[PDB]
């Protein structure tokens, strides 16, 4: 099974630096070319570098050349990416991908993708309030209940319910980025009215970038 | 550089329907072209490689063909779990680049949305901010009119709105607005109401709480 | 080991003035990690160093 | 119609 | 500009898809055209109706 898991991202400073990583299971990067490629709402999906580990040969798009550079160490089966004098434009979503794999001439493998957000704006851990069931919250026998997730930087947020164990009728909302420059989100489920009282529900919340890690029980 | 000019950047169709999306190359890029899909929240995923190839494990239903700089996917069935942007991409020449991405909905009956509203935390209220949220669940089409009004009068200014990407089990879209005000503006006032107006309602619904109320 | 201009990109990179820490070892790195790279790192750590004059 | 970095989607 | 040409494509078994063509007015009517008589080949001659100074278009293939 081939894999490639990307990790390094964050908070930055413009001309800041950071480092990313691109570890590869399954496979090995000498057999292939090894891309980076960035995807941000200003130029969508856009290549950024790329490397032959088996000959260290590198390219790179004329936006990022002189301030960041690929590499490989194929001891670890893993390639990296330095970003140096980082700007604005530089916050994407950075995914690594893997070109020529098994002699297909596409990226038939990409991570999961990490996030870089290039930014002045210090961290801020989130509030995690309840959206509790209420007579204002139910028809047809079903029931809505969530938690509001307010007030947090940078991006991202995860949420799960009871452990991953619900997640049928979930919406976990997209980000909204409210005047302060903060984001805020709501994660809601409906359940069967007849449930609330005798089942547990419990909102698992973690922003990573502050640490923060909050276990709600959203009760009527 | 080679660009990938994509069209359309939006499309929508219903269940079963035969679905064309096009990309054209600037100049001569031979068979270079890949496509793939970017499901919501998800990494993009090879469909077609080479114009014409099928990824192992993608259904047989995805095609695609070159004429030209002209290069074409097609979806023979559309399925609800197909909802996705689709990207085409050139491997020619240094820099790769990616066509601007094709959006592509499901169109299904409509669906009058569940309107529920949720009055600010008592743990939240001690912070001196006060979030009142109005959901819409499950409804179809996406649009709809969601207003605010606080004590009847229309509110302004002070309110988000986030919408969920189409649902691929029941071709679905849910919405949430938010309203803020500061704890002593929320305690000025006593009625809170959320109106709002969609296709498959008769008439549009309000609903709403009074502070304090259980 | 490197090259005595390799060498000589090290060294101007590491007197920059203005540079923070984090700066300077972060664009040290990038010669360390593509020495074909060279020239073009070391005028873009070149234009940071100025603007932060 | 502009990439969200939230969603990983295109909005319209 | 940046304008979105709406479009309706109307197949000869009555199907109906939409499409959205962004760019501008001038770019984006090029592509819907361009488009329309790609899906001709498959779906038989089509006919463009414009609507709303050009900004809507009503298109319906022959079969």
């Amino acid at each position: 099974e081939v894999q490639l898991v990307e990790s390094g991202g964050g908070l930055v400073q413009p001309g800041g630096s950071l480092r990313l990583s691109c570890a590869a299971s399954g496979f090995n990067i000498k057999d292939t070319y090894i891309h980076w490629v960035r995807q941000s709402p200003g130029k969508g999906l856009e290549w950024v570098a790329r490397i032959y580990p088996t000959n260290g040969y590198t390219r790179y798009a004329d936006s990022v050349k002189g301030r960041f550079t690929i590499s490989a160490d194929t001891s670890k089966n893993t390639a990296y990416l330095q970003m140096n004098s980082l700007r604005a434009e530089d916050t994407a979503i950075y995914y690594c991908s893997r070109w020529g794999g098994d002699g297909f001439y596409a990226m038939d493998y990409w991570g999961q993708g990490t996030l870089v957000t290039v930014s002045s704006a210090s961290t801020k851990g989130p509030s995690v309030f309840p959206l509790a069931p209420s007579s204002k919250s139910t028809s047809g026998g079903t029931a809505a209940l969530g938690c509001l997730v307010k007030d947090y930087f940078p991006e991202p947020v995860t949420v799960s319910w009871n452990s991953g164990a619900l997640t049928s009728g979930v919406h976990t909302f997209p980000a909204v980025l409210q005047s302060s420059g903060l984001y805020s989100l709501s994660s809601v489920v409906t359940v069967p009215s007849s449930s609330l009282g005798t089942q547990t529900y419990i909102c698992n919340v973690n922003h990573k970038p502050s640490n923060t890690k909050v276990d709600k029980k959203v009760e009527p | 550089d080679i660009q990938m000019t994509q069209s359309p950047i939006l499309l929508s169709a219903s269940v079963g329907d035969r679905v064309t999306i096009t990309c054209r190359a600037s100049q001569d890029v031979n068979t270079a072209v890949a496509w793939y899909q970017q499901r919501t929240n998800g990494s993009p995923r090879l469909l077609i490689y080479s114009a014409s190839f099928l990824y192992s494990g993608v259904p047989s239903r995805f095609s695609g063909s070159r004429s030209g700089t002209d290069f074409t996917l097609t979806i023979s069935s559309l399925q609800p779990e197909d909802i996705a942007d689709y990207y085409c991409q050139q491997h020619y020449t240094t820099p790769p680049t990616f066509g601007a991405g094709t959006k592509v909905e499901i169109k299904r009956t409509v669906a009058a949305p569940s309107v529920f509203i949720f009055p600010p935390s008592d743990e939240q209220l001690k912070s001196g901010t006060a979030s009142v949220v109005c959901l819409l669940n499950n409804f179809y089409p996406r649009e709809a009119k969601v207003q605010w009004k606080v004590d009847n009068a229309l509110q302004s200014g002070n309110s988000q709105e986030s919408v969920t990407e189409q649902d691929s089990k029941d071709s679905t879209y849910s919405l949430s607005s938010t309203l803020t005000l500061s704890k002593a503006d929320y305690e000025k006032h006593k009625v809170y109401a959320c109106e709002v107006t969609h296709q498959g309602l008769s008439s549009p619904v309000t609903k709403s709480f009074n502070r304090g109320e259980c | 080991s490197y090259n005595k201009d390799q060498q000589s990109a090290f060294y101007e990179i590491l007197n920059m003035p203005n540079l923070n820490e984090a700066q300077r070892n972060g664009f040290i790195q990038s010669l360390k990690d593509d020495p074909s790279q060279s020239t073009n790192v070391l005028g873009e750590a070149k234009k940071l160093n100025e603007s932060q004059a | 119609c502009q990439f969200d970095l939230s969603t990983r989607r295109l909005k319209c | 500009s940046e304008v979105t040409i709406k479009v309706n494509l109307i197949f000869a078994d009555g199907k109906i898809q939409t499409a959205e063509f962004k760019g501008t007015f001038e770019e984006a009517t090029a592509e819907a055209y361009r488009y329309a008589a790609l899906l001709a080949k498959v779906n038989g001659e089509y006919t463009a109706d414009l609507e709303d100074g050009g900004n809507h278009m009503n298109i319906k293939f022959a079969g």
